[PDB]
Parts: structure tokens; C-alpha cells; sequence
RNA sequence: GACCGAUAGUGAACCAGUACCGUGAGGGAAAGGUGAAAAGCACCCCGGAAGGGGAGUGAAAGAGAUCCUGAAACCGUGUGCCUACAAGUAGUCAGAGCCCGUUAACGGGUGAUGGCGUGCCUUUUGUAGAAUGAACCGGCGAGUUACGAUCCCGUGCAAGGUU
RNA sequence: UAUCCUUGGGAGUCAGACUGCGAGUGAUAAGAUCCGUAGUCGAAAGGGAAACAGCCCAGACCGCCAGCUAAGGUCCCAAAG
RNA sequence: AACAGUGGUAGGAGAGCGUUCUAAGGGCUGUGAAGCCAGACCGGAAGGACUGGUGGAGCGCUUAGAAGUGAGAAUGCCGGU
């Protein structure tokens, strides 16, 4: 059926994530861990960790084979936004936002 | 009722046929050629679908104005340059490229938006002889 | 005796947005500007009720004039002499009739001719 | 068959053996009516002029009412803010002809 | 100049779309069973004009 | 109590004259909800961890420790239709293909052509503006109450009404 | 009588704006200055004038794929000799 | 029945609708109330209401009287984005 997991509460844009989230769906699993894992963007061990989770989980739990899954889906959404004050020059203030967004993978079997 | 007949998108003529503009007035010749490529001579539906009929030209020579405006009615267009305004005289148009103020003399009187256009340029004249046509076998006509 | 709030407002609201669905996602995702596409569609609705009619008129004719042509005969003396031959106009918008049968609409027009020659 | 019938102020194209939109002239549920008003036999034949034919008369079995849904109508007047709405509902008739006698 | 509209997401998306990440040209290598970088040193068996290397 | 229900009702429902600000008296905020019962997840696995993923709990775990019902703006994912020769406050009217489908009118979905359409208030003679105001959505919010005066209109009495 | 008249209860408006007709100023530069009359716009659509508030046709309380028509046209766009 | 119709800003005049509340005659709900979203849903001129889904404990038709009684506008107001 699936593999399944999900990270909640996670620096990282939603921006900056979507790139990497669109360009491993629909692909082998085999494939796209190896990638991420040596990469010099640093949102590509942290999408790769909770990828690999989905795995560990599906196999150890509920029982699925992982020699037969891909990714079925994946999307990134904002999840709160913690405003911060970084005093800005002019006697001014501006808000940077330390986002933290919920990663939501849909690993799945599809060559079974 | 509330409807009536009326031309469906599976509604194709687009016969063709030889036409001379060679000794004709014009804006007799072509405003009724006109006429007919906007769909009005069918019996059913004139502009929401329709088909006309694509006239080639074999013959284009002589064209009257009746007048001294014959070699004197002058053309314009402002197009991007910095040189804008290019003009150029009828007598001139009429010893070479005779075919653009016959092209543009029934695009003028046809109104219509994208579909228009493109209906518009499977027509075509020339001065000496044009029509490899044969697959649709162009019956001749003189307006 | 404190008015509810809430749910009535937004029953009022939901009016427009429905009336403006369909569009974009910047035009009745937003209320203000979708207040502004309902005005619009109201009124064009109304006027073109009565446009359209007239337009029937300036569309069956445009037809006529040139199937008539095709006998031999204009749209002015047609529709005279179809009047001289029985008293009857028998509609410009029922002479729809040429695409359905082209021998009805030939006869009919030599009858035109008629009394006219 | 080819013929047109009178339905008050203006006229409709029928054939036979098809259902057509009408005004309410009296005309409910499951009924017989019958256009005498008939003034077009043909289609192969012409009985223009001659304004009513006798040689025929129309059979209709009345086959519902229905009703036209609303439409909006509307009055905007900008800068001077009037906002009368009113939706065009009326009832209407419907006949099926099936049979034209001669 | 600065904006004069809220912007909507066809602009937007016109905008930011058209272009995409691509993955790095990594070549697969079955001489270790996972991708290596083409003609670079191999992370897993230090493919690059010889192997010997499998870290 | 013909008082209000987390923006309401006192500045302040709640660990508020607190937080926060100026040298200073002083100015002066926001903030309700897991269950009926805590039984707030025994037991296990992976994530360095942050989290989840099975299992169990219980009526309910889309009640699982940041949680009542939780809209809308806002932002991703899947799908039907549609666009790479064109001219627009985006619809309206009318044909037309494709897809779908109504309990009933027998019906919805879309946009390929043709005609037509220049936001609202502010302010008027005229703003569609190159005049005034608005990032957007939600909620919130301005014709009042009392006592005289003058009319209204409903009734009881009416040469009587009224403490 | 979709008239006046009388009484009681609520008004709103005070550059109107624009055009024609008629009298006066410049014996008639000036979005120059005044009135008698009517019209329209204001406040009220649409038709014709390319569109072009106020000229000209005319007044929108609603659907009809019915017809006649005004100003204004009939070679095409812009229905139609 | 016949007969005529002018429905336009400032305003005048006539009826209704929803919202909260108190009242006396009545009625629903855990097998699913209030709130929430979709329906090619029906009935309105308009202001105005039905079924499935979610949700998980209260709700209301008539007859009357009362209001904090319905927002697209003053770099309006508060939260979210």
C-alpha cells in the first residue's frame, strides 16, 4: 500500500523546499537517496532523513516490501511562522521569520 | 423557440476558384470577395462557425481610378524604425509587389479578431500566373 | 438583545462570491472586487436580453440577402413581393427554412418576382 | 412534414413528432390542443400566399408545463448607488406534435 | 516604481516557473551499487582513472 | 438583573496596573477549551534528536499531550477541460468540440470563434482616470436615550377628564 | 379635475451644466458678458454622429429567434438597392 | 371585467424580510442539536430556506412586545496572511 512518515516543525522554507520536493516524485527510491546524501545543499539530507524513515517504519511495523517502493507524491507547506525582531538600521524593525514547515512525504509501493 | 438553423464546426466548403482582378475597378471585386470569406453568402450561421471560400488570383494587372490618383494615391504605414513613416506610391505598388494593396484591400473590409486572420491568408494573387492548385480542381469565375 | 454575529454576516456575503464564482482567483477570493464583478454581470445580463433580439433581426436578413441573390433577386423586392403575394412577411426569422429545404426558399422567391414583373 | 403554426403574436417552425417550446396559451399536464391557426403545409409544397390553410390543422398532445429559470436582471447606477435586483422566473408551456391531419 | 498590485498567482508563478532544480550529474555505478559523480572521485569506490579507494 | 459572553463586560475573565516604555510622577498590552471519567499513549520500532510509525486506551485519538466546533484569506498535491500568431476591470449573448451527468427545468464542466463591455466610493456639469481613500480576508463598528414643545394616529370618558 | 383652492407632517436645492430659438453689449477677439422661450442632461437607457453626457430619434416595470419604423443608410467592415 | 399608465440622484409615502432578546398555545435532538462545507436541490421580485458529508450537545415554527438589530468606504478598527 504505502510507506509513510511525516517531519513537522522543520527549518526550512517552503520556497527552498518545493524545488528539491517536486524533483524526487515519481522517482526510484534507490536513486533518489543516493543523491541527496552527498549534495551541497543542506535541505537534502533533511527531506532524504524523513524519506528513509517512511522506509524503516513501512518494513519493521506494518509490514511492505521497500525493494518495490518509489515516491507516489510529496508536498511542502508552511507550517506557523515565529516572527522575530532583527533591529533594522533607521531606528526601524523589521521581522525575519525563522520558519518551521511540515515536510509531508507519500512514499508508496508501485512495482508490486 | 429560441434557436434556429445554423452552421455546426463539421461544416467545411472552402472551394476554390480562379478570379482575375485584371481590368477591375476594385473595392467592386474585392469588397464582395469579402463578403463571402466572412461567411455572409451561406444560408446558415455568418460568424460563429463558418467556412469561406479561398479565391486565387492568376491574373492581377491594371486597376482603375479613373483619374490622376491612379499613379498618385499614396500608401502609408508607421512601423518601428527610427525612420517610422514609410511611404509608397501607387504607380510604383502597381509595377511591383501589385499583390500587397489587393491583400490588404480585403483584410480592410473584413472585420473579425484571431480566426479572421488566419482564414485570410490562404488566400493569394500574383500578376503573372498563380495556382499550382489541382487537388481541389479551381473553378473559374469572373465577378 | 446583542445581535448574534458571525454566520449571518457571512450568509450575506456567500451571495456574491457565488455570483462571482467562476472567474480567477483574485476575483472572488476577494470580496471586494468580486462586489464589483456581480454589478457587471447583472447589468450586461439585462441589457442583452433585448440586444440579442434586435441582433436575430441584423443575422436571419444577412443570410437571406445572399441565398436570394443566388435566384436573382435582392432582400428589398424579395420581402415586398412575398407581402404582394399573400399578405404575409411568413417571418425573416422563419425564411430559416432555405437551409432546411433550398426548394422551398426558390419557388418562394420566383413568387416574389411575381408581381413585380 | 413542414409547416408553422400561429402561437399568439408570432409564429414557430414545427415538423411533426417533436416537442416545441411555446407561450401559455392554456395548455396544461396531459391534454389535446389543436392549432386550426396552422398556415404552412409543405416543405415540397407552398401555401404561402394563403394566410391560414384550411387543408390541414395540427394535432398537439400537450405534454407539461415547465418553467424558465431565473435570470438575473439588475440595476447598478454608478455614483448615484442603486442596487434593484429582481431574477426572471415565469412559467411557460410545452406540446408535442405527433400528427398533422390534413 | 514599486508595486501597484497585490499580485496574482499566474504572474507569480510565470515568474518563478519556468525553471527548476535539476539533480547533479551523477553517473550510477554498478561497481558499488550507488551513484557516483561523473569523472570525479567516487564516494564508494574511487572511480577516476582507477579504484581504490571505497570511502 | 426582559446584564455581557474571551474584540463583548471594568485598563485588567487568565499568576495585570503584570508585561513593556521614559530620568521621572506616569503611560500601559495581548492571553478561555483533550476527555464525562487522565486512563494524558502499557508494549515496540525507526528518526543523532525534532518527530512520528504500528499497537493498546476509550463512545470519540481527523480527543495523543502546542489539543472543543474550527470558517475565510493564505499555500502546496492529484484529476476533467483549456491554451506556443496575439490585443484584455476577463464577463455577457450566441453558436461549437470534449468530458461528465440531473429528483424534477431535463442538466451541469470548459473555452475555441463573432458582436459588446474602460473598478468602486469621494465628488459632481463631468473621474474610466493623470483628483480623494483602501495589501487582503474574517470578525468589529457610528440615526441615541431621557424630559419639555408641537402634530399624528389607536382607544376610555365624554359636561366631563384627571389626583 | 394625471386642475386650481385651504390646512397639517417631512423635504431637498442655492457655481446648475449644456444646446437651439429671441433681444441687448463687443455696433460684435475672448470655455467675454446678460435676459424672454423651449429642450436635454442633471436624475434617465438605447438608435444615428468612428466613438465623442447634454444635436438628432427617443424615454428602459419583465421574457418572445414576432412585425412596422425614426434619425440615418443600403459595395465590404457597419444589418441593408 | 374593461381602461390608462412616467416607475429617475436628492427626498416623500407603503409594505415586508432576517438577527437578539422576554413572553404564553405548541414542537424537535445524541441512533447526531448549534456551528462548518458542497448539491445539476426547490420554492422569492428581493430581503429571505430543505439533503448528504464533517461535527459532537443542545435547538426552535406561530402570536405579541423590545433592541448593542444587517458595512464596500473618514493612511475606519482588531487578528490572520
Amino acid at each position: 500500500m504505502q510507506a509513510k512518515a511525516v517531519a513537522r516543525t522543520v527549518r526550512i522554507a517552503p520556497r527552498k523546499a518545493r524545488l528539491v520536493m517536486d524533483l524526487i516524485r515519481g522517482k526510484q527510491v534507490g536513486e533518489a537517496v543516493s543523491i541527496l546524501n552527498l549534495t551541497p545543499r543542506a535541505a537534502s539530507p533533511i527531506i532524504e532523513k524523513v524519506l528513509k524513515s517512511a522506509i524503516a517504519n513501512a518494513e519493521h511495523n506494518y509490514e511492505m516490501d521497500a525493494n518495490n517502493l518509489v515516491i507516489s507524491q510529496a508536498f511542502v507547506d508552511e507550517g506557523p511562522t515565529l516572527k522575530r525582531f532583527r533591529p533594522r538600521a533607521m531606528g526601524r524593525a523589521s521581522q525575519i521569520n525563522k520558519r518551521t514547515s511540515h515536510i509531508t512525504i507519500v512514499v508508496s509501493e508501485k512495482k508490486e | 423557440m429560441r434557436t434556429t438553423p445554423m452552421a455546426n464546426a463539421s461544416t467545411i466548403e472552402r472551394k476554390w476558384l480562379v478570379v482575375d482582378a485584371a481590368g477591375k475597378t476594385l473595392g467592386r471585386l474585392s469588397s464582395e470577395v469579402a463578403a463571402i470569406l466572412r461567411g455572409k453568402h451561406k444560408p446558415t450561421y455568418t460568424p460563429h462557425v463558418d467556412t469561406g471560400d479561398h479565391v486565387i488570383i492568376i491574373n492581377a494587372e491594371k486597376i482603375e481610378l479613373t483619374g490622376k490618383k491612379l499613379t498618385d494615391k499614396i500608401y502609408y504605414r508607421h512601423t518601428q524604425h527610427p525612420g517610422g513613416l514609410k511611404s509608397r506610391t501607387a504607380l510604383e505598388m502597381r509595377t511591383n509587389y501589385p499583390e500587397k494593396m489587393l491583400e490588404l484591400a480585403i483584410k480592410g473590409m473584413l472585420p473579425k479578431g484571431s480566426l479572421g486572420r488566419q482564414m485570410f491568408k490562404k488566400l493569394n494573387v500574383y500578376r503573372g500566373s498563380e495556382h499550382p492548385h489541382e487537388a481541389q480542381k479551381p473553378e473559374v469565375y469572373e465577378l | 438583545p446583542r445581535v448574534k454575529g458571525g454566520t449571518v454576516t457571512r450568509k450575506r456575503r456567500k451571495k456574491v462570491l457565488k455570483l462571482a464564482k467562476g472567474y480567477f482567483g483574485s476575483k472572488h477570493t476577494l470580496y471586494k472586487v468580486a462586489n464589483q464583478q456581480v454589478m457587471k454581470s447583472g447589468n450586461y445580463a439585462f441589457r442583452d436580453r433585448r440586444q440579442k433580439k434586435r441582433d436575430f433581426r441584423k443575422l436571419w436578413i444577412t443570410r437571406i440577402n445572399a441565398a436570394a441573390r443566388m435566384n436573382g433577386l435582392s432582400y428589398s423586392r424579395l420581402m415586398h413581393g412575398l407581402k404582394l403575394s399573400g399578405i404575409e412577411v411568413n417571418r425573416k426569422m422563419l425564411a430559416d427554412l432555405a437551409v432546411n429545404d433550398l426548394t422551398a426558399f426558390n419557388q418562394l422567391a420566383d413568387a416574389a418576382k411575381a408581381q413585380l414583373n | 412534414m413542414y409547416a408553422i403554426i400561429k402561437t399568439g403574436g408570432k409564429q414557430i417552425k414545427v415538423e411533426e413528432g417533436q416537442t416545441v417550446y411555446i407561450e401559455k396559451l392554456a395548455a396544461e399536464a396531459g391534454e389535446t390542443v389543436t392549432f386550426e391557426d396552422v398556415l404552412f403545409v409543405g416543405g415540397d409544397n407552398v401555401k404561402v400566399g394563403n394566410p391560414t390553410v384550411e387543408g390541414a390543422t395540427v394535432t398537439a398532445k400537450v405534454e407539461k408545463q415547465g418553467r424558465a429559470k431565473k435570470i438575473t436582471v439588475f440595476r447598478y447606477k454608478p455614483k448615484k448607488n442603486v442596487h434593484k435586483k429582481q431574477g426572471h422566473r415565469q412559467p411557460y408551456t410545452k406540446v408535442t406534435i405527433e400528427k398533422i391531419n390534413a | 516604481a514599486v508595486p501597484f498590485r497585490r499580485t496574482s498567482k499566474m504572474k507569480k508563478r510565470l515568474r518563478r516557473t519556468h525553471f527548476k532544480l535539476n539533480v547533479p550529474g551523477m553517473t550510477e555505478c554498478p561497481s558499488c551499487g550507488e551513484m557516483k559523480l561523473s569523472h570525479r572521485v567516487c564516494k564508494a569506490c574511487g572511480s577516476y582513472n582507477g579504484k581504490d579507494i571505497n570511502v
